[PDB]
Parts: structure tokens; C-alpha cells; sequence
């Protein structure tokens, strides 16, 4: 496959809405390669609308524990837990395309049932966003609070906008 | 995508 | 696949919701690893929602059946039987990484017909729930009471959480 | 395949409801695996939830008819006609591992139309109830009105409970 | 594939419903094992719940035109058309198993429209059953004006029953 | 395959209702095997319950067109086009089995419109009707409006009664 | 497969209704047999219902490009953009088989909306209707105002009237 | 595959509503062969109805960074974001058969909720029809004002009326 | 289906 | 399904 | 389909 | 799954 | 689609 | 995942 082929070169392809099934794909390949030499560097390119917040932290823990630098390129759209990843590449090795759009929101999710149900489901929901966020906030340099007030509703940026917001680091020209 | 991402 | 490259270096994976043919694959693959060398250990990756309690027994009964010491790693989700096949691993060798998430509850099931009829189902998985929580009482050091108190609606718990309730050892950093 | 490897070690898998289909390739199996050597003893794993009469029968008849013993193992959990099979194994070769759980029940059907053609479909199922209830209970030991009355309504029974009934002779600890 | 290994022995399986693709596949093999062989024997294991009258006769003509001797054996159950081709057997080579079930009765169908279209449809199927029944009569040694009463509504007989009315020769047992 | 087989030894298999794609298929093999020797006579085994007007016609005119004398046999049943077809096989090398069944009809259709409309297509229809049966009329020895009244509504034939209308030319028994 | 086997001699099949898939594979194909050899025939053979406008002149574009000379025969049905390719073969090699059926009409679309939307579409069509009037004008030999007339409503052809209306050179025969 | 061949001498294929998919796939292919010889160019064949505006951008700024020259091919249609990277290629490498159309018109997109959320959607979307002007604007030499009114409905273009817009260099004739 | 259809 | 069917 | 296609 | 099956 | 893509 | 799982 002309996947497996970029494989022989160290190049990881998340490019479809995050599950469990593509989480697990992710995760395996990263391991795969550190385990081929635990010094040439990998690269992972995203272009992704989000999806599960369990799933993508599986992706974003196997990064760090690696040896290898993992660098990351934007193509397309990174939003979400997509655009979480996004920032989560290694200091000085985070890219974005000419025409490539970044999005950062807020976790969505749902409950039915007793009262007493339906705050379950709330509490987690409430964590999670707050886990996210601390993160959000050391990887771009900008502090908590504005982290928290700019993913309230729908925020969408341009690759400018991600380089100035510190999610990347450089615009691939040519 | 290199020089250098490859 | 790069699965089957998993098992080369003795890894099997549990990444999807427990049904009788997912449980049926994992239960050869630890028979033909512990058979080609009774000795080197075992690594069982789970990333799951949970499923059929006997389906997620007969893994149980044969991570214990076989020689070789199965050792479990918790990444992304482990939730219901999930959470209860980590907790099966090889004492001191249970993982887990960062951010991943364990959550426990009682079973779950449903009855219709005469008053006779719903009266079986019930006794069925009450003496399920019965089961299942000893289990983890005596693989977590926990008492049977707080297990039981603790199941009666979703209980999520973080991998700092999960380690001091005693359901992982370690959590793998880097 | 993995049970591939399996079949090259005499060791056959029947894990899923049963019907025609899956019954004809069991019963293929097992002459198969008999002509290679009519010495050396052959393996039924089981894990399934019933399923149809007639299919049942036929891979009853088989495990039978060859000369290599046929021992059974009851892995998650078997349940009416699955439940069955494991009775059938060899004397001394029926086994169940740990928390394996066995079910016993009547038969199922309908009949639609005319009186006389309601009263044809009552004579055929009371007879196979008959005719299943004679072999279960030379299998176990019960005589034919216990295991009439035992299975008025569903039963579930450990695997304790089932050593105990009659319907297998070990349990498989580690 | 498994019966892949059973045709490399002359060895048939028809266990299904009876329609036009099974009724070819089992036609292009015999031809193919009278073709490697005129001789030696030919196997044909029945498990079927019936099917189209047209597609069966397809095949009660193949086993009458070829060399090869085809020997038949119920493997669980034969019903209708199915009942009728393992009386189609060589005389003296057919075969049951002990709880095999065998199963015979009248033809179905439907007919809607004008009465013109219904008294087509009328007169064709009352033709059918009488030369099934005549084929019947033949095959077992039972006066047409039996078979005639005996088929009027569902008539289910055991592999013993079966031996009594002469649709099969002998039960294997071990 | 198992047909992959047979057109080794020159046989093609229509065992399918006539739609383009088998059309289709048969025809680029009539086209092969006369390739492979312009000597060698072709064989083509028919039994479908018929099928499209204009895919019908497709086999038809290849059949005649290449050098090979093609023989057919119905097997079963050839019901309107797939009798049609059978009627057309190399005069003296068209047969059928003793309980093979053909049935001959006019054709079917809609129309749902203009009263422009509907004309256009009764007229169409109207057309092929007299298309068929004049081919039929040579193959058969029938006449043109017996054919027709013959076929105004579902006609039934057995071997004896196709072989007395000019529909095949010899009956194969053993 | 049997087509491969075609194109090894320069044969295409366009034998499916007309969409954008069908016609993204016979482009190809055609670029493929002309870099092999630009000297030797190519053959496309035809039995089509006709299909999408953008589609159908997709292969006729690149007909005219290549330098070898495409001989098109209409086996079974040829209607719409169907009809349409067949006369688009080299003049003088442009066959039908004895029955086949060609079909010329008006292109079929739709409008839904505002007033103004309606028009665009109105437009477009009544345009397309007019660019394949002249173009099969061209390819006849008929006058441009007897095409209008005529494919004001269904018009269906035989062989004969193909080859008499001038979209055909050349009826096949024995 | 005929598309397999199409890669290995250098020609990509874009056949089909554009999305997530098609757009990965496509990218990885151009820096592929970007590897294999950054001097010899590549050529990018269209016939697609359009697509998601985030996957077309993709493909485009792939287009832009590689250094092989990328031309391409108009075949069929080019509605919409097809249309668009059709105008992406190099200039003086753009193509387009005789009877290719080509369309453009503004994006399309819903919102539904609370008036603040609406409000964000009506930003984005028009956002993107403005970067999407501006970049047409540049590749074909008309002014913005021309792009923007032109584009307020559907708009179908010949290939001559592409190529005197500025979509196109030139049309392949033979 | 010989003899004769080979 | 031998003695005697192979 | 020959003669003449090849 | 031995001692003693297989 | 050559002379000259490629 | 290792060092040391393997």
C-alpha cells in the first residue's frame, strides 16, 4: 500500500475521524519504529475533525513515551482532540500547510435518565474539559484562563492564526 | 514533506 | 498486518468491545504464544468499552491457565470487564500510561414474561454481579463491601486513581 | 488462520450459535482429523449459546461414529444444545474451566394454521424433548424425570454446579 | 478449503436449502468425479430443509446419468426434497445417522390473479406432487394410494422409521 | 474453480437469471474458446427462470456468429428466455434431462404516463413479441400465430411434451 | 480474469449502465493499448442503457485522441449515450449484431427550487440536448432537423434501422 | 491495478466526490513520486463533482510544496473544488478535452441552534468563499469583482468558455 | 455429460 | 464416513 | 468477435 | 490447552 | 495522454 | 512498550 511505503521512511498517517479502531492503528506504528532505531526522528501528519477523547489520549501518550522526537505536520483540518495532537508535537518540529485550518472547542457528550444519572455524566465531562485545557495551555504558552474563555463555542483559525496562537511552530512554503 | 519533515 | 507483527514479538491486543469471537481469537493466541516457549512472558494491550461477561471470563480463565506470566498495559479506556481483564494481570506487572481511564459498574441485563420468568433473569445476574466482585476484592486487596458499594453506578477513576485503588502497579512514563 | 494452527494439533473450535452451516464444518473436521490417524485423540472446544436441534444432533452423531476419542472443553459459557455437545465427550474428558457456566432448557418452536395442523407441530417438539432428555440423562445420571421438571423453565448452573449434575468431570484449574 | 479436501476423495456435501446454485455446484462436481473416474464410488452427505422442486430434480437426473455409483447419508436432518434425494441413493448405499431426522409431505405454492391464473397454477403443482409421489412409491416398495395419505399433511420419521418405510438401507453407528 | 474447470474443456454454465452482466460474461467466453480452436464443438448448460428481452438476444447472436456448433442441455427448468435460448442450440445437439421442466410465455412490462407514452411502449413491447416468436416459429416448426396463442398465458411443458413441440431434439437418460 | 485475457488482444467492454466509474476505467484502458503500440486497432464492444452526459463523453473524448482507430459493435442493447458511442467509432467500422436494439432520445434531468434555479438547469439541458443533436447529425449523415424530430420521444431501432438511419456501417452475420 | 500502472509512469487519478479520503491518498502519491525524481513531473487527471473544501485545500498546497512541475488534465467534469485544483496546475500544463465542462459557484454548508451558533457557522462559511476567490482570481488572471459575481449561482462553462476564462492552457485534440 | 456433451 | 462411505 | 474485430 | 488436552 | 501529459 | 513490556 502506498502507506506502507511511507512507512519504510518513517512517516505515521492520521486522516479520518478519531475511534478506537484508528487509535490503536496509530499506536502500534509508533512502536513499531521507535523499536527500529530509537534515534532517527518520525513524522506524523493529521488531517482529522476530532472524535473520542479516551482515543486520542492513547495517541498522545505513546508520543511521549517514546525516544524518538515526533514532529507533526497540519494538512487539511486539525480540529479537536485532531488539533490537541496537533500541539502536542515535539518543541520546534510542529508544521502547518499554506491553506490549513485549525479548530479548538469545548468537550461534547450527552446523559439520559435519573437525576442522579445524568450528574455522573456531567462531572466527567467537566474534568475532562479541564484536563484538556491545562494541557492546551503549556504546549501553546498561553495561559489558562484564555484557554478557557477562547474554546467556550466554535473557535476556527488560520494557519497564521495557529502559528501566532503557538500551536505550530512553521508554515511549510516551498 | 522534506527539507525537513523528512 | 502490523497486528500480526504484534505477535511475532508475543502482543496481543483487546481494542474492541468484548463479544464471543473477539474472546475466542485471544484465547488461542495465548495457547499457541505459551506454547512455542512456556517461558518468555506475555503482553496483553487493552483499549476497551467492555461486552459480554462470559466472554470476558473464559480470557480470564486462560490468562491464568497458561505458563508464561501475562502481563497487562492499560491504554486509552478500560472500562467494565475491560477494567476487570487488567486487573487480571500478572501481579507487579499491571501498566497503565498517564492519561489513561478505567471505569467500573454493575452488569447489565433484562427480562420479560410471567412474574416466574423475571424472577430467573434477576437471580442470574445477581449472582453474577456476585462473582465479579470477588474477584476483584481478592485482586485488588479491596474488602467485598467497598467493591460492592462502589459498582452501584459508573465509577471512573483515573491511572493515578486506578494504581492506589490497586487495579494497575505502575504507570509508564518515559 | 489461527485455528488453522489448531486443526494441525487436533484441536477443533465451536464458538457461535449453532445451525446447519456451522454444524456441516464441524462434522467435516472431525472426519478429517480421524483419517489422518485414527490413534491419536482429537479436541472440542466449546463456547456457545444453542442454537438448532437437528444441527446439534448431526455433530453428535459424528463425535460418536469415530474412533478417536473426542474430549470436550467448555470455555465462557454453553448453553442448551452447546451444552449438550459438552455432555457428549468421553468419559473422563469432559472438562470446564473455572468460571465457565452451563444452561438447560426445553425446546422451542410454533405452530400456526388449523387445529390439526397446531396438534402436528405439539407432537413433534414434545417428542424431541423426549428423545434430547433420554441421552442427557444417561450422559449425567439423572434419571429422565429430574432432568424433565430441571428444565420446565431456564437453569444456569456454575461450574460447580455442573460437576456436580453430571454433565462433565473436571475442571481445569491453572 | 475444508471440503476442499473431501472432493480430493469423491466426497459431496449438500447442507442447505435447495435452490438453483446449490443445484449447480452439486451437479458440476459429480460430473468432475465421473470424469476423473468412472469407477470408483461417489459420496453425497445430506443436511437440508428442502427447497425448489425444479432445482432438486436437477440433481436426482445427474446422480441417475453418471457412471459412478453415489451412495447417500443424512447427517441430521432431510426434509421434503431432501427426503427425496437420499431415497434417490444407490439401492443398498443409503444412509442414516441414529437421531438423523427425515421429513415428507406435500408440495407449496401460491397463485394471484384471474381464475384463469389461479387454475394454471392449480394443475401444474397438483402434477408435480404426483410424480413425486410416483418416485416415492418406487424407491421405498409403499403402494402409490400410501404415500398419497401419507404425505397429505407434515409427516416426520426418526433414522429407525425411516428404515421401516424404506427411504434409507442401513444406520451407521460404530 | 469448479467452473473454471469445465470451460477447460469447453462447457459454459448459465445457471442465472439473464441480466447484462451474465449476458455478458457467457458471451466473451463463446468468444474464447473459439479462439482457442475454431474445431472443437462448445457446450452450454441452461437453467434460469429467464430474465432480460435485450440480454437474451446478446447470447443469442454470438452463438451464431463464431464457428464452433455450440449443444445445449436444460437442467431443471428454461423458462421463457432461458427456453429460448435452449431452442436455439446447434439443430440435432439440443437435450434435456427426463425430469427437466420448460415453460414458454409472452413477454412483461409497463407503462405509466402519457397517453403518448403509454403507445410508445405497447408498441415496443408489441414488437419483441413478434421478434421472439418468429425465431421460435423456425426453431420449433410451429407456426407463427400458434405460437402465439400458445403462449398467451404460462405454458408448462415436460421433456416429452418440449421434445413434441420442436423445443429440443433428444432426451438424455443413462 | 476473462477480461484481462480481452485487452491482451485490444478489446474493451463497455457492457454497464454509464457513470463516471465506468467511464474513469474504458479513458485508461484505451491510453494503456496506445503507448503500448500506436499502430495496431482497438476494439470496443457495447451493451449499454446509456447513463450520465459528463460521463459518456469522457470515453468519446479520448476515442478521437489516440492515434489507433476504435471499431465499436453494439452486442445486445444500445440506448441513450449508449447509441451515442457506437457511432462514434471509425467511420467505416461500425457494427451491430443481427438483434441487437438501438435507442435515441432527449436527455433527462431535473429542476427543484426557486425560478431562477429552474432556468439554470432548463439551460443547461436544453444546451447538452443541443451539442449531441449535431454530433450524432455529423456522425448519420442525417440532417440536423430530422434529428430534433426524432429524438423528441423514445425512438427505438432495430439492427436494420441502425444501418438505414446511418449509425452503423455494418450488420455481423454468420 | 490500471490505476496501479497509472502511478508508475507517473499519472494520478481524481475521479470522485472529493473527501477526507481521496484527498490523503492523493497527497501521499504526489510526494511519492516527489522521491523517486524531484526533477521529472507528474500529471493529475480530473473528473470529479466536487467536495469538501478542507480536502481540496490539501491536495492543492501538496501540489505547490513538491518540486516536480504537476500538471492537469480536465476529463469529463470538474464541478466546484474540482474546477478549482483543475486550475491549480502549472501554468501552461493545464488541459482539457474537447467536450469537458467545468463549473463553479460558491460554497454550501447548514447551521442550526442558538443565534450565537449560527453566527459562527455564517463567518466560517463566508470566510472560505472569500480565500477561495481570491486564490481563483490569481490562477486565472480575473479580477475579484468577476469571481465573486460569477460565482453567485451555478455556472456551467465549455471548454472553450475554460479556456477563456483563464481556467485552462490548453485543449488536447488529437 | 459425455456421451455426448463432450 | 469410513467403514464404508469412503 | 473475428472477422473482422480482430 | 495441555497437560492434559492436548 | 501523450504527446505531451506524459 | 518497552523497556520493559517487552
Amino acid at each position: 500500500d502506498i502507506y506502507s511505503r511511507l512507512l519504510k521512511d518513517r512517516i505515521i498517517m492520521l486522516g479520518s475521524a478519531i475511534d478506537d479502531n484508528v487509535a490503536n492503528s496509530i499506536v502500534s506504528q509508533l512502536l513499531f519504529l521507535a523499536a527500529e532505531d530509537p534515534e532517527k526522528e518520525i513524522s506524523l501528519y493529521i488531517n482529522s475533525p476530532g472524535g473520542s477523547i479516551t482515543a486520542g489520549m492513547a495517541i498522545y501518550d505513546t508520543m511521549q513515551f517514546i525516544k524518538p522526537k515526533v514532529s507533526t505536520i497540519c494538512i487539511g483540518m486539525a480540529a479537536s482532540m485532531g488539533a490537541f495532537l496537533l500541539a502536542a508535537g515535539e518543541k520546534g518540529k510542529r508544521y502547518a500547510l499554506p491553506n490549513s485550518e485549525v479548530m479548538i472547542h469545548q468537550p461534547l457528550g450527552g446523559a439520559q435518565g435519573q437525576a442522579t444519572e445524568i450528574e455522573i455524566a456531567a462531572k466527567r465531562i467537566l474534568l475532562l474539559r479541564d484536563k484538556l485545557n491545562k494541557v492546551l495551555a503549556e504546549r501553546t504558552g498561553q495561559p489558562l484562563e484564555v484557554i478557557e474563555r477562547d474554546t467556550d463555542r466554535d473557535n476556527f483559525k488560520s494557519a497564521e492564526e495557529a502559528l501566532e496562537y503557538g500551536l505550530i511552530d512553521k508554515i511549510l512554503t516551498h | 514533506f522534506s527539507p525537513x519533515a523528512p
